């Protein structure tokens, strides 16, 4: 359960709110939210590893609570 | 399937004209009949409960169409285990009923605390609250009817009550399912969902009105959802 | 209240205080009720006239129909002081119609003010002259069988206005009964007459004509001609 | 009282023989003509069936034949009570029936 | 709950073989006895049973096992289905396609 999957976000969020975001329940170890180069903006969908498993499997009850600019957050386990 | 909506109602009917048109078919547990204060009138219709969906039924086959004060009235579902029912409004306009059956022979406990949520027989419940998370394909989440954000809402048991067991599993679209700790927040499932099974406890499933769920998950919220009123 | 309900269970000038100090009114009215059923002459009507000192009131007036004639008629105001109109009081007129010819009437002229009660008059115009003016009327009112109800209404009732509403069912539609319609003239040759003139202006109610002026299969193959390859049908 | 009833024919293998069981009954539904591809105010029992084109039926009176509990309360909604409630599918003929 | 069965399948007992009708007149335990109390649908159970007991008091002497099993096996979903392809096609169709012909 290690990192999550996080669908659903707005490009002026960056790498720095998830850190911030998700540390509020536990810490992120890995961040990972793209950045795409093209166009230079992102899709909104992050992957996050933690310490171990149990940080992510209380991070699955927990976790899908966010809400990315008014809209929803979509974390599952991966 | 126990709230029949009736129609076609002359000015001389009253409450208590319709109690006794439609006693004959069984017990009433209620009867509302929306006014205009301005005139002091109401607006031609009202909703009969009856205590059975039996008898409901019955009354349904003898009185559409039938004569009530000179002319004709409509009569229809307006919308052992429980049957309740939410009118659904969407931002200023209504969308249409949604009745559920709950499943108190596998979860009592879980089913009559919705039913009680629904007729606000505890002092509280769900009138007037919202659905504050809308997630196409997915769901539609109620009930918190203290902070109206998914972090509120309270059982008719205190804060808090255990999970019964998970027999009834998230296999499809219309399913009543407990958001959570279960206290009073509850989704209602848009698809087979069976990656919650084990997790929440499903209690129950829409009987009528799934087209009134696929308009609240049109909003997924983009547009108010409001019980603008429940029961059984 | 629950005293008066103990008084009730203990249960006529001084109880009439009693009950009245008690006091609410449904109560008396079943007690009314009671007398009515325990009665069941004269002095019940007294009971009535008692209940009518009390002041639901349609039911005093099947009660009143128990009593059963100008006092009915009277129980009839009552009805009418009991509301200036909705079902009750369509049991009144109905009342009214089951059991003096002018208390129906007037009832189906109340209906008549508010369709069904045109209906009602209708079917009171069916039981018989002023019920064939309501009947002639309904029809010119502006429906083929209905014209052929008020050509029923020509072979009652009653000659030439007859022709002349005959004459406004030809305008209305120039198609085979309307010779029949003509045919109430003739009551007939001159009718039959009519129905050949109609079939030119278009088969065997020329022939019927001809007899009131005094075989039906080959006049169904007619009508089979009559219908409206097959006009080799028509020639066979 | 009084009620309508309609009766749609279908081909006779004529076209249908080139069968994937993809979704191999017709289904009836209430229009209001609020809404078209410049005059309105009146019902529609549109018929539909996957090949063949749509099809729609004026109802100007406001209720006709609209019963009352016909048959015991079964429910298997179908796809709404009109459907199950008063049609019938003849499959074998291709013959839809509805009243 | 072993109190209620108890007396349940014990005055069930009696009551199998004009005693319970007395025993109520002579001593709030049986409020059972009444078909008003959901536990009374039970008991007319365990009495039907026991009055069973009572029927062949005559030994049982049952290849004939089997085939009884057999017969009482002998004694949906897909419907569901095709209901379900039903809907989704009438939600799919455009109701906006008219092409009318007459009217009633």
């Amino acid at each position: 359960d290690a990192t999550v999957y996080v669908g659903g976000l707005d490009e002026k969020v960056s790498e720095p709110l998830l850190w911030e975001l998700f540390l509020q329940a536990g810490p992120v170890v890995n961040t990972h939210m793209p950045k795409d180069r093209v166009t230079g903006q992102h899709q909104g969908y992050g992957f996050v590893e933690f310490l171990s498993e149990e940080d992510a499997d209380y991070a699955i009850k927990i976790m899908n609570m966010i809400k990315l600019y008014g809209k929803p957050i979509r974390v599952n386990k991966a | 399937k126990r709230v029949l909506y009736v129609g076609g109602l002359a000015e001389e009917v009253d409450d208590k004209v319709l109690h006794a048109a439609f006693i004959p078919f069984g017990d009433i547990t209620d009867i509302q009949i929306p006014l205009d204060y301005e005139t002091e009138k109401h607006r031609g219709f009202a909703f009969v409960e009856f205590e059975l969906a039996e008898d409901a039924a019955a009354a349904i086959d003898n009185m559409n169409e039938s004569e009530l004060f000179g002319r004709t009235i409509r009569v229809n579902l307006a919308k052992s285990n429980p049957q309740v029912y939410m009118d659904i409004k969407i931002g200023n306009k209504p969308a249409g009923r949604i009745q559920m059956l709950l499943r108190s022979d596998v979860v009592p406990m879980t089913a009559e605390n919705f039913r009680c949520l629904c007729t606000h027989e505890k002092g509280f419940g769900f009138k007037g609250s919202s659905f504050h998370r809308i997630i196409p394909q997915f769901m539609c989440q109620g009930g918190d009817f203290t902070n109206h954000n998914g972090t509120g809402g309270k059982s008719i048991y205190g804060k808090k009550f255990d999970d019964e067991n998970f027999i009834l599993k998230h296999t499809g679209p219309g399913l009543l399912s407990m958001a959570n700790t279960n206290g009073s927040q509850f989704f209602l499932t848009c698809d087979k969902t069976d990656w919650l099974d084990g997790k929440h406890v499903v209690f129950g499933e829409v009987t009528e009105g799934l087209d009134v769920l696929r308009q609240i998950e049109a909003q997924g919220p983009k547009q108010k959802v409001i019980i603008a009123d429940c029961g059984e | 209240l629950r005293s008066h309900p103990l008084p009730e269970t203990a249960v006529f000038l001084k109880l009439s205080p009693e009950s009245a100090e008690e006091y609410y009114l449904k109560s008396s009215d079943r007690l009314d009720e009671a007398a009515q059923r325990l009665a069941t002459v004269n002095d019940e009507r007294f009971v009535s006239k008692a209940g009518k000192s009390n002041y639901h009131e349609l039911c005093d007036l099947i009660s009143q129909n128990p009593d059963k004639q100008s006092l009915n008629v009277d129980a009839i105001i009552r009805g009418g002081l009991t509301r200036f109109t909705q079902l009750g009081k369509l049991w009144c007129s109905l009342a009214d119609y089951y059991i003096s010819g002018h208390f129906e009437k007037a009832r189906d002229v109340y209906e008549e003010a508010i369709v069904m009660t045109v209906r009602d008059f209708t079917q009171v115009f069916d039981s018989y002259e002023e019920s064939m003016i309501a009947a002639k009327m309904e029809t010119a009112s502006e429906e083929e069988e209905d014209d052929v109800d008020l050509e029923l209404r020509l072979a009652r009732f009653e000659l030439i206005s007859r022709r002349p509403l005959l004459l406004n069912s030809v305008l209305l539609r120039q198609n085979h009964h309307v010779h029949e319609w003509h045919k109430r003239v003739a009551l007939g040759r001159p009718r039959e007459i009519i129905n050949t003139y109609t079939e030119a202006v278009q088969p065997f109610k020329a022939t019927g004509k001809p007899h009131t002026l005094w075989f039906y299969e080959d006049n169904g193959q007619l009508d089979d001609a009559r219908v409206i390859a097959t006009k080799v049908n028509f020639k066979q | 009282r009084p009620g309508y009833k309609v009766t749609k024919q279908r081909d006779s293998e004529m076209g249908q023989q080139s069968d994937y069981p993809e979704i191999a009954m017709p289904r009836h539904r209430f229009m209001s003509a609020y809404e078209q591809r410049p005059d309105r105010r009146w019902q529609y029992l549109l018929m539909a069936a996957e090949p063949y084109e749509t099809i729609a039926f004026k109802v100007p009176s406001r209720e006709i034949d609209k019963a009352e509990g016909k048959f015991w309360t079964h429910w298997n909604r179908e796809t709404k009570q009109f459907f199950l409630q008063f049609h019938f599918k003849m499959e074998k003929p291709p013959a839809p029936p509805s009243l | 709950s072993a109190f209620d069965l108890d007396v349940v399948k014990l005055t069930a007992q009696f009551v199998a073989r004009q005693f319970l009708t007395q025993l109520m007149q002579k001593e709030y335990q049986f409020d059972f006895l009444r078909p008003q109390h959901s536990l009374f649908n039970y008991f007319t159970k365990l009495v039907e049973q026991y009055t069973k007991i009572l029927i062949p008091p005559s030994k049982l002497k049952k290849r004939e096992v089997l085939d009884q099993v057999c017969y009482r096996v002998e004694w949906r979903k897909k419907e569901e289905e095709e209901k379900e392809k039903e809907r989704v096609a009438y939600a799919q169709i455009d109701w906006h396609d008219f092409v009318v012909v007459e009217t009633v």
